[PDB]
C-alpha cells in the first residue's frame, strides 16, 4: 500500500486520502486531520483555518496550526512560525525548496505548502485507520470518508465539516442551493464559456 | 436591510456570542466590539491606532485631556459640542 | 464600569458583586461570573485543548456542569446528537 495525500485544491475543496473530492466553503477553523480519534493516544492534530473564504477570491488567506509532540508550529503570510518548540527536535525538518515549504515531522508524516493555499499532508503505511477529520480515515474504503465527529456517515458535505469545527459557537456555513453556475457565472452565460 | 440570523461570519467579521453577551470581532481590521444584556457598548482596539484614530471615543494617545479634537481639529473644552 | 476599567489595565478584581446588591442582567440559567474563559466548553464540542490561550474575559456563564446548548445551560447527561 502506497503513501496517501490530502490536498486543498483551490480555496474550498478537499481531496481525501482514499480519494473523494467534495465541496466545503467554511470560514471557521477546522480539523483537517488528527489521530486522537475514538480509542487512540492522539499524537498529532493538524488543523486548518480560513478567513473570508466562503466565496473564493483574492481574500481567503489560510492559517495552519500543527500540533505534534506537544508543539505548536504554525504558518501564514508566507513564513512558518514556531510558537512552542517540540521535544524531539531530531525529526523536525524544513525544506524551503522552490515554490513549496516541505516540512517533515516524523517517520510517517510530512506536510507541503505552496505558500498560497495548498495543504498536502502525506502519511505512510503506519496508520491504516488510525486518523480522522476532513480527510477521512485512510482505510482504502472510499465511501466512508464522510463519517462525522458524531460517528455516522452523512450524505451532504456541508453538514460534515460543520461537525469538525473547533469553535463550537462560531458560524456554521449555509447550505447553498445547488447549481452548475457560481455567483459571477450565474446568468452570465457569455463569461461562463470564456472560463470553460 | 435584510435581517440575518446569528452567528454570522461574512467579510472577516465574526458576529458571535461570548458569555451570554454579543460580540463583533474584526481581528483582521483590528477591533473587538461587544454589547451586554443591559446595553453597554465596548470597543477594544489595537495600540496600532496611536496618534491616529479620532472620534467619539477620542484618539488612542496618552494625554487623557487633549482627546477632544473635533472633525476639523480643534481642542474644545466642552464635552458636548464635540 | 469601574470594575472593567481596572481589569483592562492588568489588575483584575474579584467577588465585588457579592455584597454590592447589584448583579448585571443575564438570561436564565446563568449569572455573572468574573474572568470566565471565552472558550466555553459546550455540549456539541470537540475535546481539544491548548489552543485557547486567549486572555480572560468577564461575563455570565453556566454552573460547574450544566453544559451550554443553544443559549441555555443543560446538564451534561442530556447532551443531544445532531444529524
Ligand atoms: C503625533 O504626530 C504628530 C504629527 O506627525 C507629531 O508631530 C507628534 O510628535 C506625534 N506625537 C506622538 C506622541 O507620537
Ligand atoms: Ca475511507
Ligand atoms: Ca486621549
Amino acid at each position: 500500500v502506497c503513501d496517501a495525500t490530502c490536498s486543498t485544491i483551490g480555496m474550498a475543496h478537499y481531496l481525501t486520502f482514499d480519494g473523494l473530492k467534495y465541496l466545503f466553503p467554511g470560514e471557521c477553523q477546522y480539523v483537517l486531520v488528527q489521530d486522537y480519534c475514538g480509542s487512540n493516544p492522539g499524537t498529532f492534530r493538524i488543523l486548518v483555518g480560513n478567513k473570508g473564504c466562503s466565496h473564493p477570491s483574492v481574500k481567503c488567506k489560510k492559517r495552519v496550526t500543527i500540533l505534534v509532540e506537544g508543539g505548536e508550529i504554525e504558518l501564514f503570510d508566507g513564513e512558518v512560525n514556531v510558537k512552542r518548540p517540540m521535544k524531539d527536535e531530531t525529526h523536525f525538518e524544513v525544506v524551503e525548496s522552490g515554490r513549496y515549504i516541505i516540512l517533515l515531522l516524523g517517520k510517517a508524516l510530512s506536510v507541503v505548502w505552496d505558500r498560497h493555499l495548498s495543504i498536502s499532508v502525506v502519511l505512510k503505511q503506519t496508520y491504516q485507520e488510525k486518523v480522522c477529520g476532513l480527510c477521512g480515515n485512510f482505510d482504502g474504503i472510499q465511501n466512508n470518508d464522510l463519517t462525522s465527529s458524531n460517528l455516522q456517515v452523512e450524505e451532504d458535505p456541508v453538514d460534515f465539516g460543520n461537525s469538525w469545527k473547533v469553535s463550537s459557537q462560531c458560524a456554521d456555513t449555509r447550505k447553498v442551493p445547488l447549481d452548475s453556475s457560481p455567483a459571477t457565472c450565474h446568468n452570465n452565460i457569455m463569461k461562463q464559456t470564456m472560463v470553460d | 436591510d435584510q435581517r440575518v440570523s446569528m452567528p454570522y461570519a461574512s467579510k472577516g467579521l465574526y458576529l458571535e456570542t461570548e458569555a451570554g453577551y454579543y460580540k463583533l470581532s474584526g481581528e483582521a481590521y483590528g477591533f473587538v466590539a461587544r454589547i451586554d444584556g443591559s446595553g453597554n457598548f465596548q470597543v477594544l482596539l489595537s495600540d496600532r491606532y496611536f496618534n491616529k484614530t479620532c472620534g467619539l471615543c477620542g484618539n488612542f494617545n496618552i494625554f487623557a485631556e487633549d482627546d477632544f479634537m473635533t472633525q476639523e481639529g480643534t481642542l474644545t473644552s466642552d464635552p458636548y459640542d464635540f | 464600569e469601574y470594575a472593567r476599567t481596572c481589569a483592562q489595565e492588568g489588575m483584575v478584581l474579584y467577588g465585588w458583586t457579592d455584597h454590592s446588591a447589584c448583579s448585571p442582567v443575564c438570561p436564565a440559567g446563568m449569572e455573572y461570573r468574573q474572568c470566565v474563559s471565552p472558550c466555553a466548553r459546550t455540549c456539541q464540542s470537540l475535546h481539544i485543548n491548548e489552543m485557547c490561550q486567549e486572555r480572560c474575559v468577564d461575563g455570565c456563564s453556566c454552573p460547574e456542569g450544566q453544559l451550554l446548548d443553544e443559549g441555555l445551560c443543560v446538564e451534561s447527561t442530556e447532551c443531544p446528537c445532531v444529524h
